[PDB]
């Protein structure tokens, strides 16, 4: 009745098998009843004791652990590296041979026996490359129609019918640069579109990475971070699924190649990225989107067509943008004063749509009680620049924020549960009382690229 | 505003069998 | 609760970083974060801006009284006392060291 077990290394025509058990290797007749076609290399086999195969079960499910070095070119062999850097090379089991193993896999096995059975999946490892799951939706992005519907051709399209793509031999973008004033909403986009896809198939992975957070204190470390993260976006794309890769606030770091900062590493973090895109080796299903308020200082290498092709321009939000902004922000469910409530007769939506109405026309408006700045051009000319031309999707948060922090004042200094209009009306007028960091220096580069736009250098600025 | 190249040193292991 | 000391030394900078991180703490409310900062002048509005550190509140010291109150914590009754200055207030402690903490308030604050 008792029997034992041992680990099978290969079969023979001669139907015998080589076990190894007790730490030996042993040449071993599989019984009749089993068949010796159906076993595989690294199978646990039963054993007897008159030494002979007549069951083979599941592969062993402990021992050590080991990094993964290298797959030799046989394709029967790996080198590994053990706890205290010792080095093996030991066979791979038939389940080894998802995507194929790369280098840094850890790998189950026993040195005795010289086997890798099971890849372990490592915590860390995921840990080290996020990949949230984004809620920002089409509908929370308001005044940006003709973007949304871009972002949709150069990234929907091509994965909805890839097939008629095939057809007419046609490449999916492989890069989309967003560009525009702060505030803007540059990341709401990428989320959106990333929600949108996730939603679409019927799967997909998104990695969003920060700028700053790729920066080391020695030198190595940013280029080997961007290589392990577009390996982690190769080994997600190879089972085919489309995968987007966000780059946040590119203007930080790999900037001009060229002068730039006089004292950067940036001359050896750029073309690695570039190495990453285009190269002898191509990534089939990786959307590389870069977001940068400084669309000049991105290194033109990056730039250059087939690498980030795809470029959009955010502008500031004009009246209907704003009123849109603010229709996203204010809903049907949010409190209003009883005596609105009165004049439009409980039209709650009527209410709140008038209330919006109101804000954005005092908003927009060129009386001298919403002046924010007083720019002197190259000629001299003096010219009021109001809200109007500096109106964000940020700052309509923020006065809808204190509006609502202005009606909860009211509401616990009177009790009545509304919200008044003259809320907003002076939370518009109190935006600019504390600064939104719109106004800068000297010469400024917005205001440069401003001046450009209207023909004459922008020399002074002064506060109003 | 300077890299820095690491140098490492090796601490004491030593196991029997 | 997460308090910065001498955050005036300090503010293309860290101070991205720092909003990147105050954001995402947002949603852990929580979690309080209290910045001081002797400074004000120096303090970049970026951070002051509305939304994360809205709420700020000035200190100052020790209108004298407080200087009392705080001899008071530090000096309290069971501290030994003279009996000479017993002498002074027939052998009440409490109110003697009272005394005692008005005269050297007054002494330091002339
Ligand atoms: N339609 C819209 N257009 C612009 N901004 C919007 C819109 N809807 C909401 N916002 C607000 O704009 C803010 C900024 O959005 P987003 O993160 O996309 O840009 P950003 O990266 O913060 O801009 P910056 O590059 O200046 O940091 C968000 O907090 C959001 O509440
Ligand atoms: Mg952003």
């Amino acid at each position: 009745p008792p029997s034992g077990y041992g680990v099978l290394l290969a079969t023979h025509d001669d139907d015998t098998v080589d076990v190894f058990t007790s730490g030996r290797k042993m040449r071993l007749t599989c019984s009749p009843n089993i068949d010796a076609a159906s076993l595989k290399k690294g199978q646990t086999v039963r054993l007897n004791e008159a030494l002979t195969v007549v069951e083979a079960g599941t592969f062993e499910a402990v021992g050590e652990i080991s990094t993964l070095r290298e797959i030799l070119a046989d394709g029967h062999r790996a080198l590994v590296v053990g706890h205290a850097d010792e080095e093996r090379v030991v066979w791979l089991a038939d389940p080894l041979i998802p995507r194929k193993l790369r280098p840094g896999d850890s790998l189950l096995v026993d040195t005795k026996a010289g086997y890798a059975f099971e890849r372990i999946p490592k915590a860390e490892v995921e840990d080290l490359v996020l990949e949230e799951v984004p809620d920002v939706s089409y509908a929370d992005i308001g005044g940006l129609s003709r973007q949304i519907e871009q972002i949709r051709d150069a990234v929907e399209l091509p994965f909805l019918h890839k097939e008629l793509y095939r057809e007419y031999s046609l490449r999916p973008p492989k890069g989309v640069l967003l560009y525009g004033p702060p505030g803007c909403g540059k990341t709401l986009i990428a989320k959106a579109v990333a929600n949108s896809l996730a939603k679409k198939m019927a799967k997909s992975y998104f990695l969003n990475i920060k700028g700053p957070e790729l920066l080391n204190k020695f030198v190595g470390e940013t280029e080997r971070h961007i290589r392990l993260i577009f390996q982690r976006a190769r080994e997600k794309a190879s089972e085919g699924t489309p995968v987007i890769v966000f780059f946040d606030e590119m203007d930080s770091i790999f900037r001009t190649r060229g002068t730039g900062v006089s004292s950067d590493v940036e001359t050896t973090v750029v073309p690695q990225l570039l190495s990453e895109i285009d190269g002898v080796e191509g990534l089939e299903n990786v959307i590389v989107i870069g977001a940068s308020n400084r669309e000049d200082m991105i290194d033109p290498a990056i730039l250059r067509p087939g690498r980030l092709d795809v470029k959009i321009k955010i502008e500031r939000p004009d009246a209907e943008a704003a009123q849109d902004i603010y229709s996203k922000y204010l809903t049907e469910f949010l409190p209003v004063h009883a005596d609105d409530l009165a004049e439009f007769d409980g039209d709650r939506s009527a209410c709140i749509k008038a209330m919006i109405e109101k804000v954005v026309d005092r908003m927009y408006a060129e009386i001298d009680d919403n002046r924010f700045l007083e720019v002197t051009y190259a000629n001299g000319d003096k010219e009021v620049m109001y809200f109007k031309d500096f109106n964000s999707g940020a700052m309509i948060q923020n006065v809808v924020d204190r509006a609502k922090k202005n009606a909860i004042k009211s509401v616990l200094e009177t009790g009545q549960p509304g919200l008044r209009i003259q809320h907003l009306l002076d939370s518009i007028v109190d935006e600019f009382a504390e600064n939104e960091d719109l106004p800068n220096t000297t010469n400024p580069d917005d205001w440069a690229r401003i001046s450009g736009k209207k023909g004459e250098r922008i020399v002074y600025i002064r506060t109003l | 505003g300077s890299m820095a190249q690491e140098q490492t040193k090796r601490g004491g292991g030593g196991g029997d069998d």
